[PDB]
RNA sequence: GAUGUUAGGAGGGCAAAUCCGCCGAAUUUAAGCAUAUAAUUAAGCGGAAGAAAAGAAAAUAACUAUGAUUCCUUUAGUAACGGCGAGUGAACAAGGACCAGCUCAAACGGUUAAUCCUUCGUUUGGUGCAAACCUUUCGACGGAAUUGUCGUU
RNA sequence: UUUUAAUUUAUUCAUUGGAAUUUUUCAUGUCGAGUCGUGUUCUUUGAGAUUGGAGCACUAAUACGUGUGAUACAUUUCACA
RNA sequence: ACGGACCAAGGAGUCUAGCAAAUGUGCAAGUGUAUAUGAUUCUUUAAACAUUUUACGCAUAAUUAAUG
């Protein structure tokens, strides 16, 4: 090495020329996926190919505030919109047995998105015009005319779309109701030091508690 | 840190129960094998040794029977778990 | 870019350009940092001091997301909001702006800079600076923790 | 020996991409340039030109 | 309910009734030849507990594999190399005795058939001895079961060969998820392939 | 158990770019060289598919929490490893592509193995000129299986 | 020409079986053993009083368990599986 | 002192990764739209075009072995 620059550390020493690849086909297959879930779609027949995630928050407390799209509604939530899982997968709607709803607000921001799917469903007959009632929850099946008349509107993706989310930064209160005397680094600093006593207090309360 | 099921958290960052303010919530075919299985197999001749040490009965002896048990299973929690499961056994036995 | 190139202007001295005693031999001292201490101390010296040695504790696994957290000073709480609201917040002295820069993706807040005299500003941050808070109780605000 | 992995694409703002096209559409709606770039024009009306 | 006493008496191994049996299985199974079928499995509640099952097409082999490592396999006793990988004795091979020994008899022995699974049967001083579960992929007893026949399509040849028994998960870290792995989920080698791979796009 | 010039079947070999196991160096770098690096690579042995392998948590997190696997952007040349020298070097979260989840082990049918396979003949209708092929079930016989198949989750 | 979305046609007769959705009780059941784990040796890893694997010795508990929560240890909480 | 008997043709500071400096360009406390996504773009088209109202990279704050 000479004059003034940055030390090298280029991880670059072994047989890397085998490793290298480059992606000149790129937009060929963006092509090839969109035509690929254009047929998808254009096949199974009108059925949008999408299928209804739980908007759930983000974890760790980095993300903390965002929400984004889950793998699945949980028991309790599809309970709540009367619908067995073993059943609501069939109507397009996502499932897991591993989230747990560890909070009211959790379960009643899926349980109406759950009902607002519910209210577009339009089931199909089966057997060559005999429309029936449905089972396990699934809303009802619709006839000849109606069919022919619903089959051909314009489809809805923005509730399959994530949940577009507004909250409100800009936002103010009256000057006279604010608390004057509060001290939050002062609050901070308190808390950081009283740590551990609230968790000796809290062990000694469920040691207490396992009685 | 440590939360709590109940008492709700608090709006604070930092300390007990940060965060978010959200809402929370919430063998008779056995002992008939294990009576059985005792009864075709006994003990393993480490149980043995185990039992005669606890038998003879002293401090010393409970702290050399914890540590055979110790070093004939590895670690720790083992240990104390097969000499009060002997120390039981053979309380029961005394009848 | 082959024509830019300083070899083009050369193609027939000989030496290319490397010296004609001293020649371009291939590595002539060392590969990579090899001469750490030894012969490349005196370069390692005068542009890099600090870097053989090690100091402090092992933090085992990291987890950036626990510690992460952006920062914002207090002369730039005025700029969020657009000044048309900024207007009509400094006007009326019956009411003042409420931010939480947590929205804005802001955790701590410090006191660096000036805020605006006699215009109270309730602010709504994960963590806050002492000086920061001064500022704001001074300026006649008021610090609203959040998490 | 020449090897597939050449810089052969590059990567240009978007930015610079459509301040470049509006400086285009500006110079095409000027008679010197367009005269100057080759276009035989010298019996049209009107350099922007446009048509129903 | 009889399998489940079955269990527990083969959970003790120390009894003097286990000693006994084992002792006098182990010394049968010296005797009989290395690779041998078994007309009946002699562990029915481990068997079943695996993949094994009592249809026409499944069959049972025991097999005796030698314990110990197996030494490095340098002429004389000498490598030309470095003093890193001069050694020669304390060679550990990767591979278990338990996956060793179906692949000796899922190899050319029994060849038409595939490996489900293998277990312990018994032990010895410079032995160690197993069971191993075959399946006959074109016997149609199975073939026709809409269970187990997965193993009939030709994707599961030589799984023993290729790591995909029990034993060969096991020894490929395929037995441990999280952090304790990490690098061995997409296998081994295609994870320090991926990660040593390097992507340049095309307009950089 | 042995045996079948018993009936019906399979394995062998070729081919490797991608893929799955095993075994496994040294040149090189450290301006020497021994740990280290090259490299969990080259060579060697074995094994499949159109993809393979991984895959449904004995996971991550510590949060307002997430929810199989794989791959892409990033984490990040970071945490860390290392004559702490040369050099080596992840994982979580995040944004996306794709997105399907499932069954064996015990309970019970013992007022009925409720199961499975082989062989031999009949028919339920069909697309092909034909050859063949898709469907058809009355069975009967021979067995396997209670040292446990199926039904039941 | 292959299929795949929409689209000609259902009517009855019949008992035969099965399934799936929702109320009253039991029973809180089962849950993978020379396996996990530990010690030691070798190898591997960024994994460091050991990341995984393998060889040898010892060798478990039964869900109130044991397994993780990146520093060895004892006592003990919590979270997840 | 070494190479050169002659002539023709070929013949050697390049490519990629990463950093800095210099200069030009655009925007500016912001900047780059990454993977991807849609579009009656779809010899030319593997490029151009666009991003239903906080992804990340670098910068905007430093310092400490570290609670901070």
């Amino acid at each position: 090495v000479a004059h003034n620059n940055v030390l090298p550390n280029v991880h670059l020493h072994k047989w890397w020329q085998r490793h290298v690849r480059v992606n000149f086909s790129k937009n060929i297959k963006k092509k090839k996926r969109r035509l690929l879930r254009e047929k998808r779609r254009k096949a199974n027949g009108g059925t949008p190919i999408e299928k209804l995630h739980p908007i759930v928050h983000c974890p760790t407390q980095r993300y903390n505030f965002r929400t984004r799209l889950g793998k699945g509604f949980t028991f309790e939530e599809l309970k709540g919109a009367g619908l067995t899982p073993r059943a609501a997968q069939t109507i397009g709607i996502c499932y897991d047995k591993r989230r747990k709803n560890r909070s009211e607000e959790s379960l009643t921001k899926n349980v109406e998105r759950l009902l607002k799917y519910k209210n577009s469903l339009v089931m199909i007959p089966l057997k060559k015009n005999k429309a029936k009632k449905g089972i396990g929850g699934i809303p009802a099946d619709a006839d000849k005319n109606t069919i022919k008349e619903f089959r051909n509107k314009k489809p809805l993706l923005s509730i399959f779309k994530k949940e577009k989310n507004t909250k409100p930064f800009y936002e103010t209160i009256e000057v006279s109701k604010i608390d004057k005397e509060f001290l939050a680094y002062k609050t901070l600093r308190r808390a950081k030091l009283a740590e551990r006593r609230k968790n000796r207090r809290q062990q000694k309360k469920d040691i207490k508690f396992k009685s | 840190g440590r939360k709590s099921t109940i008492k709700p958290a608090t709006g604070i960052a930092v300390g007990f129960n940060s965060g978010h303010v959200v809402t929370k919530r919430n063998s008779k075919r056995k002992e008939l094998i294990k009576d059985v299985v005792r009864e075709i197999t006994g003990f393993s001749p480490y149980e043995k040794r185990i039992i005669e040490l606890i038998k003879i009965g002293t401090s010393a002896s409970t702290k050399r029977s914890l540590k055979y048990a110790k070093k004939k299973l590895g670690t720790h929690k083992r240990g104390k778990a097969k000499r009060e499961e002997i120390q039981k056994v053979v309380i029961l036995q005394r009848r | 870019a082959t024509r830019f190139k300083k070899n083009r202007k050369k193609r027939g001295h000989v030496s290319a350009g490397h010296g004609r005693v001293g020649k371009h031999r291939k590595h002539p001292g060392g590969r990579g940092k090899a001469g750490g201490l030894h012969h490349m101390r005196i370069n390692f010296d005068k542009y890099h001091p600090g870097y053989f040695g090690k100091v402090g504790m092992r933090h085992l696994n990291l987890l950036k997301n626990r510690t992460y957290c952006p920062t914002i000073n207090v002369d730039k709480l005025w700029g969020l909001l657009p000044e048309e609201k900024k207007k009509e917040f400094s006007e009326n002295k019956d009411i003042a702006p409420v931010i939480d820069v947590t929205r804005k993706g802001y955790f701590k807040v410090l006191g660096n800079g000036k805020l605006k005299h006699n215009q109270p500003i309730v602010v709504k941050a994960r963590y806050f600076s002492s000086v920061a808070e001064k500022k704001i109780k001074a300026v006649g605000g008021q610090c609203i923790l959040v998490a | 020996p020449t090897k597939i992995w050449r810089r052969w694409g590059r990567k240009v703002n978007l930015k610079e991409k459509r301040y470049a096209v509006c400086s285009s559409i500006a110079a095409s709606g000027v008679t010197s340039l367009v005269l100057a770039r080759g276009h035989r024009i010298s019996h049209l009306k009107e350099v922007p030109l446009v048509v129903s | 309910g009889a399998y489940k006493y079955i269990q527990e008496i083969w959970k003790k191994k120390q009894s003097d009734a286990m000693h006994f049996l084992l002792r006098v299985r182990t010394w049968e199974y010296r005797q009989l030849p290395v690779v041998h079928r078994v007309s009946k499995p002699s562990r029915p509640d481990k068997a079943r507990r695996l993949g094994y099952k009592a249809i026409q097409g499944f069959v049972i082999y025991r097999v005796r594999v030698r314990r110990g490592d197996r030494k490095k396999r340098v002429k004389k006793g000498i490598v030309h190399g470095k003093p890193k990988h001069q050694g020669v004795h304390k060679q550990k091979s990767t591979r278990n005795l338990k996956s060793v020994a179906e692949g000796k008899v899922g190899k050319s022995i029994c060849g038409n058939l595939r490996v489900l699974n293998s277990y312990w049967v018994g032990q010895d001083a410079v032995y160690k001895y197993y069971e191993v579960i075959l399946v006959d992929p074109n016997h149609n007893a199975v073939r026709n079961n809409p269970k187990i026949n997965w193993i009939c399509n030709p994707v599961h040849k030589h799984r023993e060969l290729r790591g995909l028994t029990s034993a060969g998960k096991k020894y490929r870290g395929l037995r441990v998820k999280g952090h304790l792995s990490a690098k061995s989920r997409p296998s081994i080698r295609a994870n320090w392939k991926r990660r040593q791979l390097i992507k340049l796009r095309k307009c950089r």
